[PDB]
Formats: C-alpha cells, sequence, structure tokens
C-alpha cells in the first residue's frame, strides 16, 4: 500500500548548496504529459 | 491522518521504497500524477482519496483542489526542497532554465535527483511553492533538466 510521511517544513534556507545551469530549450508537450525536445 | 502543512514522503510497501514527495497545504495533498497514478493514500490511520487528476500537466490532489497558486517570477533563483529517499529534505538554489512551448515559456531547474524525489516542491525566495519537480526532458547523456510544474487553484 502506498502512505506518506512528514519530511520538514516548506522553507526557503539561507545556507543553501547551488548548483545546476539555465538552460533554454525548444520542447513540446503531447496528450500523454510528456515533454519532447524541438 | 496527518494535516499538517509541509512537505512529505510518499512510500509502497512491496520491503518498503520511496516512489515520490508530495506538498500538504491546507489540508490537500498535492503530488505528481505519475508517483500514484490516481492510487488512495495512507496518512496513518485515514486515508486520502484522490480529488482532481491531470495526465497532461502530471498532476493530482487529494482530498480538495489543487491549492499552489504561485508562479516563477521568470529572473530570480529557485530552491528545489528536494527529498532524496533516504536523506534528509534539503534545499539546492539555482537559476531556472526555461521550456520554450508553443503556449509559452515554462521554468525548468537542471537538477537530477533520483525518481523517488519526483513531487518534491519548487520555492520562491517567499517560501511559496511555484510547482512541483519530476517531469521535464533529457538533453546529451544523462543530463535531466525538470519543467516547473505547477497546476490551477
Amino acid at each position: 500500500d502506498m502512505y506518506i510521511e512528514r519530511a520538514g517544513d516548506i522553507t526557503w534556507e539561507k545556507d543553501a548548496e547551488v548548483t545546476g545551469n539555465s538552460p533554454r530549450l525548444d520542447v513540446a508537450l503531447d496528450e500523454s504529459g510528456d515533454f519532447s525536445l524541438v | 491522518g496527518e494535516t499538517t502543512d509541509g512537505v512529505y514522503r510518499v512510500m509502497t510497501r512491496r520491503g518498503s521504497t520511496q516512489v515520490g514527495v508530495g506538498v500538504m497545504q491546507e489540508g490537500v495533498f498535492h503530488t505528481m500524477w505519475h508517483v500514484t497514478k490516481g492510487a488512495a493514500l495512507r496518512s496513518g490511520e485515514g486515508r486520502l482519496d484522490p480529488y482532481w487528476g491531470d495526465v497532461k500537466q502530471d498532476l493530482v490532489s487529494y482530498c480538495g483542489p489543487w491549492k499552489l497558486d504561485a508562479a516563477w517570477d521568470g529572473l530570480s533563483e529557485v530552491q528545489l526542497l528536494a527529498v532524496p529517499p533516504g536523506e534528509r529534505a534539503k534545499n539546492i538554489q539555482t537559476l531556472p532554465g526555461i521550456f520554450k512551448t508553443k503556449d509559452g515559456d515554462i521554468g525548468a531547474v537542471a537538477l537530477d535527483y533520483p525518481a523517488g524525489t519526483s513531487g518534491s516542491p519548487i520555492l520562491d525566495k517567499s517560501g511559496r511553492v511555484i510547482g512541483l519537480y519530476g517531469n521535464g526532458v533529457v538533453i546529451k547523456n544523462g543530463s535531466y533538466v525538470s519543467a516547473i510544474t505547477q497546476g490551477k487553484r
């Protein structure tokens, strides 16, 4: 069976690790909710 | 059962596995559709019955309508409140990329955490949830980029 457990507050932290780039992609969204590169 | 606002792990029993993550806000549990696929959830003693869902948005809410309506401002950095399987909830800050669709631009974060992190909330500087993590594309080799998926109140 599927159950849920609380994992914390919804909070912005100041001591946050910062990573990742900011790509701009041409994508398409089909009926099944799937994204695809255009 | 657990009414409290906050971020939640969604778990399954075969052993036990974390298949995704969700957000409880104003008595409604928000997660991504592909995580639960419309299956009812257990919250301790009580049960969360599906209320609304949409496969194209890849979203689903429980006990009530979709409550998250905040959106990315298209400029500021955001924070992925990733709740990885077996790991403490952690905030990862990033400057969102952009999904350019024929129906407009969607915020997208270039972070790649395990599948069980699907449904983890993406927050703005105010601490408001602007979307859920776990639906996007793949560029080059293993480079997953998730859209900032938000519903409508």
